[PDB]
């Protein structure tokens, strides 16, 4: 009623910087490259998302590979798990931290059905596989970050962070280390493409691309998001709310704003720098090999984090 | 006020009909999807943190290795004498019945929901078991599907 | 059972029909599927266009083997510099595109972009010339080849190093290519294997060196070097990128003023000027452009290292205006004849960074 | 044609969607040859163009760009990958080989099996040619094409 | 308590009716499993405390572990290829 346009506003934006983030993406690293990305569809260049998406949907295009209805059914489910992560954002959920455990573990469900040719199947079983092995990983850290918490509320979690990621350095290092190996360097490789087998993802047809794009981006802004929370500075300078920030908020007058929002500039900058890393892993990338990538988990990241639940506990009882 | 909310004995009728489905569906896979719509309605059954839990687990585990073991394993499908045995057993079950009814004639003209208290202190005997259990798990295929040498 | 590798888009160009039988990690049932014939009817003046067509990145390596080959079979300084500086500048431009477009292959697009900035450099130092011709070159270069080739040869020296920063410090593509891409050196003699691709794999054996053409002998060139894998062929060509970076600062150096080529009225034709004096001059322009010249009858084989393996012209001359057979003996189609044996167990995403290794293209091979 | 055509010239909704189309227009390569590689000398220099692995599937992209010598044998394949590619397409020529060095093992125009909407001659064209043929495609796209 | 003991029910009949296909067995004991844990929460829930919740958070571990034995029986049986022994079965 009033929730409508909280909501309605939020969501407006989510989607607006996902569709934007790829332009991001592109404009980032052809300044890597020492070229120019969408130069011209703008002004600026930020038609470059709208005038694409609108012309996947006009194309408007089935093959028995993928069961009938089932064969773009995948691409809304995609969407559909990631619309609810942004959403269990914004409310506070007296159970919040495993209501995003929840939806990570349902929204990998999309890949084994998106193929169930024979073949290509069984490329799709592989990155069922690989998403499986790091989201095993990310679980153990939420865990970890729990051991230091306690209190399951994603809130309590984001306000408890004079310090975040100083102790969890590694740790975090080894989330992005997974959150990008969950979807960046080894996806574009797990793609594979033998033969054509997916071309550049998983068959698009037009226009399922558009909620499938809208579902990578959509799920790394949240993903990374997810991460900051978590691991990283879930807003605000702490080191002026330990030298007396008050000052400037005391000095300031009155307006109930401003200090509302320093908080989401500080997450935006957070997650812009966080997706920074994500624009550069996939610059300076290499190949994935995907048992070179279920050899680097399983038997490595996998048994390190097993070694750390054998401290966290044996140091906290000390 | 809140009828609806009355009325989410809906859950039981879209269960019975969802697990009809179950059955009626040929073949595996929807039979799969099937499972975890089920498993959903019985999620939305526990806000009647099961619900996380159940889906963290079984829709988020055990489902994904149905549908990862169908789609690796080729498998699939869609009177005689033997055949005809059970139903030639049921037409007794029939005249059990039809043999006492003329019997009767004899005479006649902070923390939420928690759970780790009892499970790590009281039954940390089962715990130690589960963690035990949860060994043979993993190991029992590795003594099952290896063939190394 | 099979995966029909390509059929367009394999990773980067080619076509190809490179049906490869597989289980898990198999049997490499290539097609490689008439120039052969068309050069026979053709001048060996006119078979100079069609020549740079069959290795289009390395098309220098191609004018030069025929060129020579033709000069050896007929009998034909300043313009041997100017070949051994352009001869180089297509391997740099060859070597360019091969460690990009395998570093693209498996693996991330980024050395690839800078890739071509380098060669942008080297395709304006072939529009601004356009070039080899049997008696010599097309025509002369310019007064801004000099100062040009100095401020390409500082600004590479440098872009040469990031794009091995990145690759000789491997992150997955250690993984991926140190053991793959098995090259028995004994083996690679009995397949025929070329070579940059032999050479990795532990051989000396380069027609620069074993038998040295125009300009190569006077030029000092240095000794690249362990076990014939992928990520050993590709650093051995970084280093060649260096080494032939050198040879073109050293030939820069010894230019001076020169003809361009061979004074033989018969061969070549350098008037352009003396069109208008002399009468000897038009009798042979219009003579050599219409009928052209008749070599002398017998067969000739010069072989000349392309970056992309062996490069050789089979002409067999019948005393005719036309060379009477012409085969080009393929680098390209030498090395693909050893993939069905190095790929053999290999893996399927490792089955492109193979193909990539090999250095081939599909203008050559067929 | 016809100039300002219906009772308010809207004409808008079309036009729209056409200079969204022309400008975002998604292009799938079908490298054969050198012009394959002059074609990759392209991308190093697009900005807006940027779409190549649409190339790939192949129904993803809207423009084909036949670049090189299309051998015999390749005629039945690229006939398969023009029809397996989504319903609003468009095709560019590149090379004097895919317009019309005429062999017996090389089909004589590539007109001859898919149809071709715009024409580029050169052995192999300028880059910026094959921009020009791009913007040839473009304004064909926004119905400006005519005599 | 009322569902799940339809829901156990309905997958009791469907093991047995087999329905003849051997392959959605598997399924129907995992969704038994769950049935008689949803009785059983509704019983926690009406007695109080940890109760039954911790044997129903056993039976879900135990569940687990029953699908890995299920799924690696199944890789086990279907045995790869075309090779035949000689005569000993
Ligand atoms: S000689 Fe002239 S006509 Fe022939 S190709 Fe060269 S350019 Fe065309
Ligand atoms: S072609 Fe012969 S006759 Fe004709 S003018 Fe020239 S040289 Fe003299
Ligand atoms: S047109 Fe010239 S450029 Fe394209 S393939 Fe033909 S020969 Fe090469």
């Amino acid at each position: 009623i009033i929730n409508i346009v909280e909501i309605l506003i939020f969501l407006v934006c989510v989607l607006f910087s996902v569709a934007y983030l790829t332009v991001a993406e592109r404009k980032t690293l052809a300044y890597m490259q020492r070229r120019l990305g969408p130069n011209f569809v703008g002004y600026y260049g930020l038609l470059q998302a709208f005038a694409d998406a609108v012309k996947l949907l006009l194309x408007x295009x089935x093959x028995x590979x993928x069961x009938x209805x089932x064969x773009x059914x995948x691409x809304x489910x995609x969407x559909x798990x990631x619309x609810x992560x942004x959403x269990x954002x914004x409310x506070x959920x007296x159970x919040x931290x495993x209501x995003x455990x929840x939806x990570x573990x349902x929204x990998x469900x999309x890949x084994x059905x998106x193929x169930x040719x024979x073949x290509s199947l069984l490329g799709s079983i592989r990155s069922t596989a690989q998403l499986i092995s790091y989201e095993l990983i990310l679980t153990s850290i939420f865990i970890i970050i729990i051991m230091f918490v306690s209190s399951l509320n994603i809130t309590t979690i984001i306000x408890x962070x004079x310090x975040x990621x100083x102790x969890x350095x590694x740790x975090x290092x080894x989330f992005i280390a997974s959150v990008a190996e969950t979807a960046r360097p080894p996806f574009d490789l797990t793609e594979s493409e033998s033969e054509l087998v997916a071309g550049y993802f998983t068959e698009x047809x037009x226009x399922x691309x558009v909620f499938f794009f809208l579902a990578e981006y959509s799920n790394i802004i949240l993903i990374s998001a997810f991460n900051g929370y978590l691991l990283l500075g879930g807003x605000x300078x702490x080191x002026x709310x330990x030298x007396x920030x008050x000052x400037x908020x005391x000095x300031x007058x009155x307006x109930x704003x401003x200090x509302g929002l320093i908080n989401s500039s500080a997450y935006a900058i957070k997650l812009v720098f966080l997706m920074f890393s994500f624009i550069w892993v996939r610059a300076a990338x290499x190949x994935x090999x995907x048992d070179n990538l279920i050899n680097f988990c399983w038997i490595i990241l996998l048994p390190l984090l097993f070694g750390i639940f054998l401290i966290i506990p044996s140091t906290l009882y000390i | 006020m809140y009828l609806t909310y009355y009325f989410i004995e809906i859950t039981i009728f879209l269960a019975i009909l969802c697990t009809i489905f179950i059955i009626s569906a040929k073949n595996p896979m929807v039979s799969i999807l099937y499972m975890i719509a089920l498993f959903v309605i019985a999620a939305m059954y526990l806000y009647l943190i099961f619900s996380l839990l159940y889906i963290m687990i079984y829709i988020g585990a055990i489902a994904v290795l149905f549908l990862f073991i169908i789609t690796l394993l080729d498998i699939n499908s869609t009177k005689s004498n033997i055949r005809d045995l059970p139903l030639v057993l049921i037409s007794l079950i029939v005249l059990t019945i039809s043999g006492l009814m003329i019997y009767s004639n004899d005479s006649i003209l902070t923390l939420l929901t928690t759970i780790g208290n009892v499970l790590l202190t009281n039954n940390a005997f089962i715990l130690l078991v589960l963690a035990i259990v949860l060994l043979l798990g993993i190991i029992g295929p590795i003594s099952i599907t290896m063939k190394h040498k | 059972f099979t995966i029909n590798f390509g059929p367009q888009h394999p990773a980067a160009h080619g076509v190809l029909r490179l049906i490869l039988e597989l289980s898990g990690e198999x049997x490499x049932x290539x097609x490689x599927x008439g120039t052969e014939k068309l050069i026979e009817y053709k001048t060996y003046m006119q078979a100079l266009p069609y020549f740079d067509r069959l290795d289009y990145v390395s098309m220098m390596t191609n004018e030069q083997v025929f060129s020579l080959a033709v000069e050896k079979l007929l009998n034909v300084l300043r313009g041997k510099y100017i070949r051994t500086m352009f001869g180089e500048i297509t391997r740099v431009l060859n070597h360019l595109m091969s460690v990009c477009s395998h570093a693209m292959d498996v693996g991330a697009l980024t050395p690839f972009l800078w890739g071509f900035e380098e060669r942008e450099k080297l395709m304006e130092f072939y529009e601004r010339v356009s070039y080899v011709r049997p008696g010599g070159v097309s025509q002369d270069l310019p007064a801004g080849l000099l100062d040009d080739i100095y401020m390409w040869a500082t600004q590479f020296g440098d872009r040469l190093d990031e794009i091995e920063e990145l690759l000789t410090d491997n992150r997955i593509w250690k993984l991926r290519t140190v053991n793959i891409g098995t090259v028995t050196a004994q083996d690679a003699l009995n397949l025929g294997l070329s070579g940059p691709m032999l050479r990795g794999s532990g051989i000396p054996f380069d027609i620069r060196k074993n038998a040295p053409y125009d300009a190569y002998d006077k030029v000092d060139f240095d000794v690249p070097v362990m076990n014939g894998d992928c990520y050993d062929r590709y650093l051995i060509r970084m280093a060649e990128f260096r080494q032939s970076l050198r040879i073109i600062e050293q030939c820069c150096n010894d230019m001076p003023a020169g003809a361009v080529k061979v004074e033989d009225f018969k061969i070549n034709s350098p008037p352009r000027n003396l069109m208008k004096e002399d009468m000897e001059a038009l009798i042979h322009h219009f003579l050599l452009y219409t009928k052209g010249y008749s070599v002398p009858p017998g067969e000739t084989y010069t072989a000349i290292e392309a970056p992309k393996g062996e490069m050789g012209v089979y002409v067999v001359s019948d005393g005719s205006e036309r060379p009477y057979k012409c085969k080009i003996r393929a680098p390209g189609f030498a090395h693909l004849g050893a993939f069905d044996h190095i790929a053999r167990g290999h893996f399927l995403p490792d089955a492109v960074a193979i193909i990539g290794t090999m250095d081939l293209v599909f203008g050559e091979v067929d | 044609k016809p100039n300002s055509a219906v009772d308010y010239t809207l004409t808008t909704l079309d036009a729209v969607a056409n200079w969204a189309r022309q400008g975002s227009f998604w292009p799938v390569t079908f490298g054969l040859a050198c012009c394959a590689v002059e074609m990759m000398h392209v991308s190093a220099p697009r900005y807006d163009q940027d779409r190549i692995i649409f190339r790939a599937s192949p129904r993803q992209s809207d423009i084909m760009i036949v670049a090189g010598t299309l051998t015999n044998k390749m005629a039945p394949v690229l006939r398969q990958v023009y029809d397996q590619m989504p319903e609003p397409r468009w095709v560019i020529s590149m090379g004097s080989c895919a317009n019309g060095h005429f062999s017996y093992s090389v089909v004589r125009g590539c007109d001859r099996i898919v149809p071709v909407d715009v024409y580029v001659p050169g052995c192999p064209p300028t880059s910026e040619a094959l921009m020009y043929g791009v913007f040839q495609l473009q304004r064909k796209m926004r119905n400006t094409k005519i005599t | 308590m009322f569902i799940g003991t339809i829901i156990l029910v309905l997958s009791f009949l469907g093991f047995v009716f087999n329905r003849r296909n051997i392959i959605l067995a598997f399924i129907c004991l995992e969704t038994m499993l769950l049935g008689i844990n949803l009785i059983l929460l509704r019983n926690s829930v009406l007695f109080d405390d940890i109760s039954g919740s911790l044997f129903a958070i056993v039976i879900i571990i135990l569940a687990g572990v029953e699908s890995a034995i299920g799924l690696s029986l199944l890789v086990s049986y279907y045995r790869l290829r075309g090779v035949i022994n000689s005569y000993g079965i």
